[PDB]
């Protein structure tokens, strides 16, 4: 979670500086092509948060839902977790739609610059880490439990179905 | 410096969603005075924009191309030696 | 202990026989040399105390209170140089004489092996303290402050005098070493209930106990800077030191007689901390902070566990440096704006960048940020009171929340925000002011590395 | 700060870009999709299923050793 | 902050450039000195939209106690100039 | 006190902003801003003064019920995300009288120039005091705002802090 | 109901003072009048050695900056820590406690030559 | 889960309680019930420092896999074959502990038939 | 375009 | 044991070097943000070596280097636990912090007190690592309260903003 | 309006409305902008509780 949650804030920070310290998404949009590099990382991270298969976050987030669904757990608590996972996609899509797609609501005279090497490298390294960190850690940490891998077809992809839904 | 403002006689509401507002406010006897003030947001580079599905699919044509060649590349030295 | 008594007496001739323009320099310098020599009192053994003679001795409880006392005198002379600037020379040399005489009574009080010798010097500190408050206070309320500070103490000290003498006629000696071997248990009779109160109420008033604290907001607020520093740094610890000694001869009656005084302290701890949230006077806010902090010492002393005594000693020393520092910081603002109202000068961090750093460090220790000795002492008392009753964690946890609220509120109302527009005489921080704060905090922060020297006899 | 390409803030218009920005921005996007596609191919079990879930309905009363109802 | 400082000439050019897409003020009649009630006769409520147009162009929002007092495209430059410490 | 004209104008200013926050999109803002603009035109010709007030007390109530629960705020206004963000950098100007010479010499032009303003204020102050006392009712001042410079040479009374206020973006 | 005649006059008068005051807030090319700053000869070498662009040599210069950094901030501290650990910490009991290594069947102990018999036969299958 | 609806909305004395799993008599009922073999008896398990819970039955499978990891380092991608072997063994172990669920569930629907047969005999 | 930053005396 | 232990403390010692030098031992304020950023970079590399060894052989050890205070039968020693949780988290936190400081050099470039800001960003990291590698509760409590107070200062960075102090 | 003469010690101190300092015109030119007061204005009995860092009483949408 540290890799991609941190990445989103830096990408969010990039949008803030360009738009003259504007944080309201209701004064943004149409930045998909204006700032392609921030757009790539922001979309990359927003997918990591939502749990795209084989991407840092899937190797931890999805494993939790599989263990949660298949455990002697609390029924209502389980339902809250699954409903929340769906809410992750909704507000994540809110950030992308209101700040990358559509037409730009921001003012006329604005300095939208992204070529600063410090800004790019800071995002770039986490962008690399935001994709490969999950695979590396999951394949190097020694086993410490007996994970559950056999389950009904609907308890092995509920997180994938709900987020897509 | 003496930054130059682009010529103002190029903000055409027609051909943009701001025009459809004129088609609507005409039905009641009124006009949108600031339609040409918002016109710069729909024309030029800002004209059109990828959809949400297209945004996710950014840079997928190349990746799939690498995937197809990559799997085939492994296949070559898979059952050969 | 003559090696520290005689030098302290010789400061008075030094002040009077010094040049008219060198009274502050000479007294400050030689008082620092006496403080340096006090480090020899740390020759403490694990089984026996350092017994000098029939009159004086110094154990691990008296040693930290002696070093803080002798270290505080140099710092009181620096703080007094401003408001004693248009004062005539003879009265300036009388003011220093009172401060020296107060240290002389204090070090002998902390080393008196006889509990009646302890009582005389214990009461002897009232005379110079009263003179400092009433003769060199700035307000009309200083005269009323002295009466409250005088009659609250004597209302409880005189019963102690009778109780101490009654004990001598019964045991045969008030020498502390003898009492450790001749102490007998106290029966549960009405006569011993009032013997308990007489031996304890003299120290509850000075701590002070909640309910019997109304003199502190009047004495600590109307006193000059030197008076407030000693009042809150050492003279409050005279009550704590008294209980730690005299509770030896009150068992097992302290098991139930302490309940009324634990509820006054545990609850009064919350009340006085709450009062600081709404104070309109910066000096008064710090005065009520001492009441909240000293409520822990009363609880620790009255539950009598090895961890409570260790925490109480570290708390008394920790509060001594912090409380004195806060009064000095509050006085630097007063020396400029000449008003104690807290909401009169704001945003001072913009005009005095370095003095704001001292405010932060002072506030953090006040709210017991680890690993400062402020936290070590408070933490140990919390561990001991939990075993005394697991429910006390609710009260001592709520106090932590309130303590952080009023300490940082003090740091936000004066240092942050917008500077006052109509105040234009906020001159930069003098070297005297900056050095005064550095001497409070550096030893306070340094004691963290080797804190066993302030953990008392039960370490 | 930094290199400072100093792309001037233009008035109402599409903001200016640079060759490096688009090339690298598009580069990782290709890598993300390749990484998703590549790992899906080799290990699709970890994303769909590891071992078929055995339905206990399509079983028999003998492998479980259920005693006869008539004793 | 990496935002170039606003020049005094830049503000005035922007002000007119705002008051040239209104479709309610004659482009050939409006100048630096052009009232909204005494010279070109504009609606009072149109000032609010004119003021709102300026705020969305400069970011900072003018209070509704001196914004009402501004009906003179030059005076809008006067107010904006003495809200960003622009002296040249 | 506000005038009945201003109250309607204010409620129009708020309505578009709150209306804008609901719409987000610029195209939908124009389609709906005009309709709100239209509704004011209906009673814009009203000249009753007893039913205009009646509608205004229903105009504010209509606005309140449908006001946004999180209106957009420009990020330097009383409620924005950068309001007073630079007040810690706005040091006064009188603090430079306390600078040390070893560091005052760092800017020989600046402090030589400063003495001009102090002279321009020290000499001008007595004239500024005189002007205010002679343009005020015997009882006392009744409103804000001050007389400007009447003759030549004299600067407006009470000008030092207004002119010399810290720059809004010190650093 | 805009500005009364007085108000416009006052604002312009103040604006004439305000924009002059802000003009005073500029530094002449000499300002600040810095004192005579000494430059170390090591600084002189690199300032004269870099001068022009010469992108090829800047790779080494960063190495010099990193070589010093890896010396005073990594090599010196690790020497102190290793000396501290190897001669003051490890010379006392249980200051450093290691979780004993995971031993497996079919391995040799480097210290005593003991061999742990492998596990029994596996009744395993395919897939 | 799906049988939960059968125990909360539907009947109660049909599903087997997860915390009251078969207390029925011992292996009796299934002729010639065997004993599951253990490979790492006592010391092999307590030499790889296996977690207290991991060494259930497939400890030997786990021990074999952990041997590869300590050896394949830094080739972490390797040993994928051994992990599947250990995973598959636990998959069989999961079904075995899952057979006892249906096994007792049917033994309950059978036990009610005799209970109901005698109840309605009169 | 270097402006003068007004600061409290940092010498003391 | 020596390489694993030595490299697991130099990481904590390296991070403190910029803080110590703030006592005017090497006065280069303009380079301090880059000096602090580079220190995090080298800390990450030194952290990987003990991390890899744990990945290799599961090596894990305690380091009770300094005996601080003994309260009768409670011996409080400054003790560092180098295990799964610390070995894996330490590289991640430093790696993420590495990116943030580089980003801050740009985002916070115009701040008059960027040196002070980079000291506070580094004080938080030190207290976080004390929390992460703490072996006894009191030492954990030191870091636990440490992060809390640094958060207070950083949130109220623009101390003239009444909403930040609140 | 004096506080009620209930004997709690308010004396003849004006009972100003229990309005938070946050409920004051943020654009008006205050003598004390941070506190929103005018020099000489009588101060609320609980001014230190109604400063902008503390209890707020502004109207809420709900
Ligand atoms: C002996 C010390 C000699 C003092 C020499 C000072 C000097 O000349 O340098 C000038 C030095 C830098 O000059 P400057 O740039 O002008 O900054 C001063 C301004 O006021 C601006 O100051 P600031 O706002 O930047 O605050 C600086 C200060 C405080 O800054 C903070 O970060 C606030 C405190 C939060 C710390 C919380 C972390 C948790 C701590 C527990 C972990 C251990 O930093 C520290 O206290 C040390 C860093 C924390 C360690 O001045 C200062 O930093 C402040 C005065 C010195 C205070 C020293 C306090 C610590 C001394 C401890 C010594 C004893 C060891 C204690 C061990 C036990 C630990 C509890
Ligand atoms: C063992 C104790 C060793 C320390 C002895 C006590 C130290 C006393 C403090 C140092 C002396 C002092 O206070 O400084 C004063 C003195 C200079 O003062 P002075 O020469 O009198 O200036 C006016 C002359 N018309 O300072 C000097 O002259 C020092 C040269
Ligand atoms: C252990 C437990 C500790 C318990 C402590 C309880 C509190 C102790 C008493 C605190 C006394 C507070 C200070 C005295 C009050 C005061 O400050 O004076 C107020 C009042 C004003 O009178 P005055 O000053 O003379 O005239 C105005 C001049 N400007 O003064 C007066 O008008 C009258 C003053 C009366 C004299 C004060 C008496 C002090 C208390 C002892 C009284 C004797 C006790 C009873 C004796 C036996 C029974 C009669
Ligand atoms: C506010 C109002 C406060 C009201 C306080 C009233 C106190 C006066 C009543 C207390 C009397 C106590 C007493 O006289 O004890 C007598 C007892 C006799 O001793 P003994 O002969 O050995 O008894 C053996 C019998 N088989 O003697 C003893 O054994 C112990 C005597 C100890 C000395 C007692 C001192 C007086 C107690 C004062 C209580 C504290 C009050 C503090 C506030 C000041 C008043
Ligand atoms: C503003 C004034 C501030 C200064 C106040 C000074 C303190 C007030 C005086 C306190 C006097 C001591 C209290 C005891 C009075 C004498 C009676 C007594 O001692 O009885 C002892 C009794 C022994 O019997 P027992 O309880 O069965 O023994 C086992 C207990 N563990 O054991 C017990 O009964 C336990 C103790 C009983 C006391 C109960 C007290 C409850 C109230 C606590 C809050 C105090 C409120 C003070 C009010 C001030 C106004
Ligand atoms: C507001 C009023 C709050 C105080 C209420 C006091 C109630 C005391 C009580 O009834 O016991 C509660 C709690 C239960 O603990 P238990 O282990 O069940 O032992 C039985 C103790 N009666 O007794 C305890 O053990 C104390 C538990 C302390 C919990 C602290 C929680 C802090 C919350 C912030
Ligand atoms: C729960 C715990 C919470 C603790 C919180 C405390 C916070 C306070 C701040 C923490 C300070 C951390 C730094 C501590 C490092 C150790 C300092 C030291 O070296 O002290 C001497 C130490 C020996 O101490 P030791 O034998 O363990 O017993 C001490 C009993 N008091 O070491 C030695 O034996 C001395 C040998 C040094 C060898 C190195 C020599 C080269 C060094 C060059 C430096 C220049
Ligand atoms: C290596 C690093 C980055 C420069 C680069 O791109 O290589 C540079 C930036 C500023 C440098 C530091 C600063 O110059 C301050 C110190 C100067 C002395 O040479 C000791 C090391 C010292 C702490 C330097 C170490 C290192 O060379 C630094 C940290
Ligand atoms: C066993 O415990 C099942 C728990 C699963 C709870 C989530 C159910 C979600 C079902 C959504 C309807 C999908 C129908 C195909
Ligand atoms: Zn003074």
């Amino acid at each position: 979670h540290a890799f991609f949650k941190a990445m989103l804030f830096m990408c969010s920070g990039s949008i803030i500086h360009s738009l003259n310290d504007e944080q309201d998404i209701r004064k943004m949009g149409g930045l998909f092509k204006a700032m392609p590099f921030t757009t790539t990382a922001l979309i990359v991270g927003s997918l990591a948060l939502t749990g795209m298969p084989f991407l840092t976050g899937f190797y931890s987030k999805d494993l939790i839902i599989e263990a949660a669904n298949t455990s002697y757990t609390n029924a209502w608590a389980l339902l809250m977790t699954l409903i929340a996972t769906s809410f992750t996609a909704i507000y994540s899509t809110r950030i992308i739609f209101f700040a990358l797609l559509g037409q730009p609501r921001f003012p006329t005279l604005v300095n939208i610059n992204e070529n600063n090497p410090l800004l790019i490298n800071s995002i770039k390294r986490l962008l690399i880490g935001s994709l490969f960190a999950g695979y590396i850690i999951s394949n190097n940490i020694p086993p410490t439990t007996i994970p559950q891998m056999t389950m009904p077809y609907y308890l092995k992809t509920t997180a994938l179905i709900v987020t897509i839904l | 410096s003496k930054m130059e403002l682009p010529d103002y006689k190029q903000w055409k509401i027609e051909g943009t969603p701001l025009e459809t507002v004129q088609e609507k406010l005409a039905a009641r006897g009124l006009r949108d005075p600031w339609g040409r003030n918002e016109a710069w947001r729909y024309m030029g580079g800002f004209a059109n924009n990828v959809s949400f599905v297209g945004a996710l699919l950014k840079g997928f044509k190349w990746g799939f191309a690498a995937f197809v060649v990559a799997i085939g590349a492994e296949y070559y030295l898979e059952s050969q030696k | 202990m003559l090696k520290y008594i005689i030098p302290t007496i010789m400061l008075m001739p030094l002040t009077w026989l010094s040049k008219n323009n060198m009274i502050w320099v000479n007294s400050t310098a030689h008082s620092l040399l006496i403080s340096f020599t006090s480090l020899l009192l740390m020759n403490q053994f694990g089984d026996n105390s350092l017994n000098f003679s029939l009159l004086f001795f110094s154990d691990s409880l008296s040693t930290p209170l002696l070093i803080l006392t002798m270290w505080l005198l140099p710092l009181m002379l620096m703080a007094s140089q401003h408001h004693l600037s248009k004062e005539n020379l003879t009265r300036k040399k009388l003011f220093i004489t009172m401060l020296i005489s107060l240290q002389l009574f204090l070090i002998m009080t902390f080393t008196a092996m006889e509990l009646i010798l302890f009582y005389i010097l214990f009461e002897a500190t009232l005379v110079p303290t009263l003179i400092i408050i009433t003769r060199w206070g700035n307000q009309t309320e200083r005269l009323n402050a002295g009466l409250y500070f005088l009659f609250y103490t004597l209302a409880g000290s005189l019963p102690l005098l009778v109780a101490l003498i009654y004990i001598q006629n019964t045991v045969g000696s008030l020498n502390f070493l003898m009492l450790q071997y001749w102490v007998q248990p106290v029966h549960n009779s009405w006569s011993n209930v009032f013997m308990w109160l007489a031996c304890m109420m003299a120290f509850m008033v000075k701590m002070p106990l909640y309910g019997l604290h109304l003199w502190l907001p009047k004495a600590h607020v109307e006193a000059p800077i030197a008076g407030s520093m000693v009042l809150a740094a050492v003279l409050l610890k005279l009550g704590g030191y008294g209980m730690l000694r005299i509770t030896l001869i009150l068992n097992p009656m302290t098991d139930f007689m302490a309940y009324p005084f634990i509820m006054l302290s545990l609850w009064g701890m919350i009340m006085t901390s709450s009062i600081c949230l709404r104070q309109t006077d910066l000096k008064s806010l710090i005065a009520y902070s001492s009441v909240s902090h000293m409520a822990l010492v009363i609880v620790a002393i009255l539950i009598q566990t090895p961890w409570s005594y260790m925490g109480a000693t570290a708390l008394m020393i920790a509060h001594g440096l912090t409380s004195s520092m806060l009064f000095c910081l509050a006085n630097s603002n007063y020396e400029r704006i000449h008003s104690r109202t807290m909401i009169l000068a704001r945003g001072l961090q913009t005009l005095l960048p370095l003095m704001a750093t001292w405010w932060l460090l002072a506030s953090l220790t006040n709210l017991a940020l680890p690993p400062t000795i402020n936290l070590i002492g408070e933490l140990f008392v919390v561990m001991s009171t939990f075993s005394w009753s697991n429910i006390t964690i609710i009260l001592m946890g709520v106090n932590m929340v309130i303590t952080a609220l009023y300490s940082l509120y003090m740091l936000i109302m004066t240092q942050r925000g917008k500077y006052t527009y109509h105040i234009n005489n906020i001159s930069p921080s003098f070297t005297r002011e900056n050095a005064l704060m550095s001497l409070h905090i550096l030893p306070l922060l340094l004691l963290t590395l080797n804190p066993k020297i302030i953990l008392g006899p039960l370490y | 700060a930094g290199g400072g390409a100093h792309i001037e803030p233009r008035y109402r218009q599409f903001p200016q870009l640079t060759r490096s920005q688009v090339i690298q921005a598009e580069f990782f996007s290709a890598t993300m999709w390749f990484w998703i596609l590549w790992r899906f191919w080799h290990d699709s079990d970890a994303v769909l299923g590891h071992f078929p879930y055995p339905d206990p309905s399509q079983w028999t009363d003998e492998e479980l050793g259920i005693p006869p109802d008539d004793e | 902050s990496d935002a170039p400082p606003l020049t005094l000439e830049g503000i005035k050019d922007r002000v007119l450039y705002v008051l040239k897409l209104y479709d309610k003020i004659d482009p050939e009649k409006l100048s630096v000195n052009s009232h909204f009630m005494k010279d070109l006769g504009l609606d009072s409520l149109d000032q609010v939209e004119i003021i709102m147009a300026m705020e969305d162009e400069f970011g900072f929002e003018i209070p509704d106690i001196d914004a009402e007092k501004l009906m003179c495209p030059q005076e809008i430059v006067d107010y904006i100039a003495d809200k960003k410490d622009v002296y040249e | 006190y506000l005038t009945h004209q201003q109250k309607v104008l204010r409620l129009y200013k708020r309505a578009l902003r709150h209306l804008e926050s609901w719409c987000i999109h610029r195209d939908k803002y124009r389609y709906f801003a005009c309709l709100l603009r239209a509704r004011f035109d209906e009673h814009k010709n009203e000249k009753d003064m007893v039913k205009a007030t009646q509608l205004l007390r229903e105009a504010e109530e209509e606005f309140w019920h449908g006001q946004h629960p999180q209106p957009y705020i420009f990020p330097e206004s009383p409620g924005g995300t950068s309001y007073e963000r630079y007040e810690c950098y706005k040091v006064p100007e009188w603090c430079l009288d306390d600078w040390h010479p070893s560091e005052k010499a760092m800017y020989p032009d600046y402090f030589a120039k400063r003495e001009q303003w102090k002279k321009l204020r020290r000499e001008s102050w007595e004239r500024e005091v005189k002007q205010l006392q002679e343009e005020t009712p015997v009882g006392g001042p009744r409103t804000e705002a001050l007389p400007p410079a009447r003759k030549q040479g004299d600067l407006p009374p009470l000008w030092w802090h207004i002119v010399t206020r810290p720059r809004e973006r010190p650093m | 109901s805009g500005y009364t005649p007085e108000e416009k006059l006052r604002l312009q008068q103040l604006r004439e003072l305000r924009r002059r005051w802000l003009k005073d807030q500029e530094l002449s090319p000499r300002e600040p009048v810095l004192p005579p700053q000494r430059v170390s000869p090591v600084e002189r070498f690199w300032n004269k050695f870099l001068q022009d662009g010469a992108l090829w040599k800047n790779v080494i210069y960063k190495t010099y900056r990193h070589s010093i950094f890896a010396f005073t901030h990594v090599l010196i501290p690790v020497w102190i820590i290793h000396y501290y650990l190897k001669y003051h910490v490890t010379t006392k009991p249980y200051t450093i406690v290691e979780k004993k290594p995971r031993i497996f069947p079919g391995d040799t102990i480097l210290e005593t030559g003991e061999v742990i018999p492998p596990m029994k036969e596996f009744p395993d299958q395919h897939h | 889960g799906a049988h939960l609806a059968r125990r909360y909305l539907g009947d109660a004395s049909v599903e087997p309680d997860p915390l009251r799993m078969p207390t029925f008599p011992p292996d009796y009922g299934f002729p010639e019930r065997k004993e599951r073999e253990m490979v790492a008896t006592q010391q092999e398990m307590n030499d790889a420092q296996l977690v207290l819970q991991q060494r259930d039955y497939c400890a030997h499978y786990l021990i074999r896999f952990l041997k590869c990891k300590r050896d394949s380092f830094p080739n972490f991608l390797a040993c994928k074959h051994e992990r599947h072997d250990w995973d598959y063994c636990e998959h069989l172990d999961y079904v075995k502990r899952m057979k006892e669920f249906e096994r007792e569930r049917r033994l309950l629907q059978r036990k009610k038939r005799r209970e109901q047969r005698e109840a309605d005999m009169a | 375009k270097r402006l003068f930053i007004i600061k409290p005396s940092g010498f003391y | 044991m020596n390489m694993f232990s030595s490299l697991s403390l130099v990481t904590l010692l390296l991070l403190t070097m910029p803080i110590m030098m703030m006592s005017f031992n090497t006065y280069k304020p303009s380079n301090y943000p880059l000096y602090v950023k580079t220190a995090i970079s080298y800390a990450f590399i030194t952290s990987m070596i003990p991390t890899m060894m744990f990945i290799h052989s599961g090596q894990e050890l305690i380091i009770s280097n300094w005996h601080w205070l003994t309260i009768q039968t409670l011996k409080l020693s400054l003790s560092f636990k180098m295990d799964y949780f610390s070995m894996m988290f330490i590289p991640v936190a430093l790696f993420v912090t590495w990116s943030i400081m580089e980003f801050s050099m740009w985002y916070m470039y115009s701040d008059p007190n960027i040196n002070k800001f980079f000291k506070y960003l580094l004080l938080f990291l030190i207290t976080m690592l004390i929390l992460v590698t703490a072996n006894n509760l009191f030492q954990l409590f030191i870091g636990w309260e440490g992060v809390g107070i640094m958060s207070f200062l950083l949130i109220g960075w623009w101390y003239g903003r009444a909403d930040a102090n609140t | 309006e004096p506080y009620p003469d209930d004997g709690t010690g308010y004396g003849d101190y004006p009972k100003l409305p229990d309005r938070s300092q946050q409920e004051r015109d943020p654009w008006y030119d205050w003598d004390h902008p941070d506190l929103r007061l005018n020099w000489g204005e009588p101060m609320h009995w609980d001014l230190d509780m109604y400063i902008r860092n503390r209890v707020d009483t502004s109207p809420t949408p709900v």
